[PDB]
């Protein structure tokens, strides 16, 4: 994954699809960009996957539920390639616990 | 003739070969045993001589062409209204000493009567000793093909024959090409099937290219000159 | 679909290789909508299968799959037509907008396809040595094939030059001798391009200092016609499916509507997947959030 502002040498490319395949759930949510943290809750029960998210230090709120019928097994965090995250120019760090 | 099939013996019993200097140069058509129809431009000076010519009839192949032929060649008759720079009235008459004996595969064509109501796009046949290559070399057997009559008002278009067609001139062949005459077919008989009777309505005069697009054939309109032919019948 | 047919005034609606009743209560994975105006003169050419100009040069409807057709109308008071030529080689050599009139649609009558080497230009040196019927010649960009013109000898004329694509590509005597060939469009693509009259392209005696520009009259194979009927314009649309009984996109008509609530009356509720019975009474609350 690359950054939109102050783009890196390469380009963001994680999927190759000429057309949009069959998707099950698509929505867009908003959040405050002035916050300093973000909290996420993900889990599954009886084949139903739930999602929760929150901006500040408060209990998370409902996002959505999805019926898949299959038990997922793996998750991953794509590294961010940017020309500004390096500590040489901005002294910033990425944190994802 | 390019793109034509071989003519079987006893199919077109009117192919008369005119050979000068012991080699065939021009063809002809037989209507009466005393007169042969040929081209006038090929009989011009200095070739306009009663001698130094030979007529061959019934020769189904060039291999049989050798010493021994028909009767002697008499004087030639040309249309006084013919010209060299402008192609017009290209009809010549050849006379023979002895009459042509009608053999098995010998049958003269009938002259077209004034008034026939010919079809505009009518299929006709052209037979002779032509070529199938670039100007060709020779011809050892009879070659015959079929063509169509292009309209006069259509053949003289501004892109092909703009102001180059006389009232006594017709076009035979295909506009797309690949089927036409070539060099050496002087006097090619143009016969058509009408009421189970063959009629001679064309005569090879000139042309451009051989079996090419946008270049149809050129033939003379004999029906206009038929009366003049009868004039020769009043002469001899 | 019922709301769509109700809001938009539908004049005719049919379906090929599928039933209209089966649409009510099904799910399609994807839908492709192809819409365009309807010419008044050639409306009957919109039948399922015909050798018309519209189906052979503008848009053909494939009958090997389940699809639907919808002819509807639209108030001609605010209808504007944006005409364009989806041809690359035609636009390359100097094509421009039609600008004929308003409330008029243009349909192509003949389609011609070419390769990436054609040029409506003759050779300057070849056209210079033509004292009879000299074709116009000019320069082409880097990489093309000039007009095939050959000088043939005649009885007295020695500068008679012929070319290809004569007289016109619509009524050419020898189609095999011309570069551009008539082609029929299939399903999915647009028209290749209009006809090009090589006799009206370029200038005479050009010393390789002018491109090959054809006049507006040099393009043939199209006709414009009005589309106004009873102060309205007729528009055709084609719905192509991609799957039956498979897909997230379903029909909302076969669902439960949102009825009106009733107070002080014992009512059976099915609220948010939770069923029950009870009475409703209006009250003022402030503790409800967006997600709650
Ligand atoms: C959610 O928001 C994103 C960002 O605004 C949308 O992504 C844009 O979509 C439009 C239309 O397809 C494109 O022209 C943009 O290039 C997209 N931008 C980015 C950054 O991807 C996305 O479409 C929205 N999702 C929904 C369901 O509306
Ligand atoms: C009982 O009847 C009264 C008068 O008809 C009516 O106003 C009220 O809503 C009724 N209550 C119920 C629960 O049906």
């Amino acid at each position: 994954t690359i950054c939109k502002s102050k783009g890196s040498s390469r380009n963001e490319s994680w999927h190759f699809d000429k057309s949009e395949p069959l998707c099950l759930f698509k929505k867009n949510f908003t959040y405050n960009v002035s916050t300093d943290w973000l909290y996420f809750h993900f889990y599954q029960e009886r084949g139903t996957f739930y999602a929760y998210y929150a901006d500040s230090g408060m209990p998370t709120t409902f996002l959505f539920s999805l019926y898949l019928g299959t038990l997922l097994s793996h998750y991953y965090v794509l590294p961010l390639t940017c020309n500004a995250i390096s500590s040489n120019t901005d002294n910033e760090t990425l944190q994802y616990w | 003739i390019v793109g034509g099939e071989s003519a079987l013996p006893g199919a077109w019993p009117w192919q008369v070969s005119l050979h000068v200097q012991n080699v065939h140069v021009c063809g002809g058509s037989i209507i009466t045993p005393e007169w042969i129809v040929t081209a006038a431009h090929c009989v011009e000076k200095p070739l306009n001589n009663p001698w130094h010519w030979t007529a061959f009839a019934g020769i189904l192949r060039q291999s049989f062409m050798f010493y021994g032929a028909g009767y002697q060649v008499e004087k030639v008759i040309s249309h006084p209204n013919y010209d060299s720079k402008t192609k017009n009235n290209d009809i010549a008459l050849m006379k023979l000493q002895k009459p042509l004996t009608f053999n098995d595969l010998v049958k003269p064509v009938c002259l077209p009567n004034p008034g026939m109501m010919l079809q505009p796009e009518q299929l006709c046949w052209i037979s002779g000793w032509g070529a199938t290559e670039e100007k060709g070399k020779t011809s050892e057997v009879l070659n015959a093909a079929k063509v169509l009559l292009i309209e006069t008002q259509r053949c003289n278009s501004r892109y092909v024959y703009d102001n180059l067609i006389t009232p006594a001139m017709i076009c035979a062949g295909f506009l797309q090409g690949n089927v036409d005459s070539c060099q050496g077919d002087s006097g090619g008989p143009l016969v058509t099937s009408k009421n189970n009777i063959w009629w001679l309505i064309g005569d090879t005069s000139w042309g451009s290219g051989c079996a090419k697009a946008y270049r149809p054939g050129v033939y003379g309109n004999v029906m206009v000159f038929t009366d003049w032919i009868y004039r020769q019948m009043r002469a001899d | 679909l019922s709301t769509l047919l109700r809001l938009v005034h539908t004049d005719s609606f049919s379906c090929n290789n599928f039933d209209e009743s089966k649409i009510y209560g099904s799910c399609f994975k994807s839908i492709v909508l192809d819409k365009f105006a309807i010419p008044n003169s050639r409306r009957s050419d919109l039948q399922l299968g015909s050798s018309g100009f519209l189906q052979s040069s503008n848009y053909k409807i494939d009958t090997t799959s389940s699809s639907c057709q919808l002819y509807y109308s639209l108030p001609a008071i605010n209808v504007t037509i944006n005409n364009y030529n989806p041809s690359s080689w035609n636009r390359r050599y100097g094509f421009n907008n039609f600008n004929l009139s308003s409330h008029s649609v243009v349909y192509s009558r003949y389609c011609f396809s070419v390769n990436n080497t054609f040029c409506p230009c003759a050779k300057p040196s070849f056209a210079s040595s033509c004292k009879s019927h000299k074709p116009p010649s000019a320069s082409c960009p880097i990489g093309t094939n000039y007009r095939s013109c050959e000088s043939t000898t005649v009885l007295d004329h020695t500068d008679w030059c012929r070319c290809s694509c004569l007289p016109d590509p619509i009524t050419a005597y020898d189609p095999r001798s011309c570069s551009q060939k008539k082609s029929l469009v299939g399903v999915g693509e647009h028209c290749a391009g209009f006809g090009v009259d090589e006799e009206k392209c370029g200038v005479l005696d050009g010393s390789y200092n002018v491109s090959c520009l054809c006049s507006t009259d040099a393009f043939l194979g199209w006709s414009y016609d009005t589309c106004v009927s009873n102060n309205r314009c007729n528009i055709f649309s084609n719905f192509i499916l991609n799957g039956i009984n498979s897909g997230t996109t379903c029909s909302n008509d076969l669902l439960q509507p949102n009825t009106e609530v009733f107070t002080d009356v014992c009512v059976d509720y099915d609220l948010y997947g939770i069923t029950g019975q009870g009475i409703f009474k209006e009250v003022s609350a402030v503790y409800y959030n967006s997600w709650q």
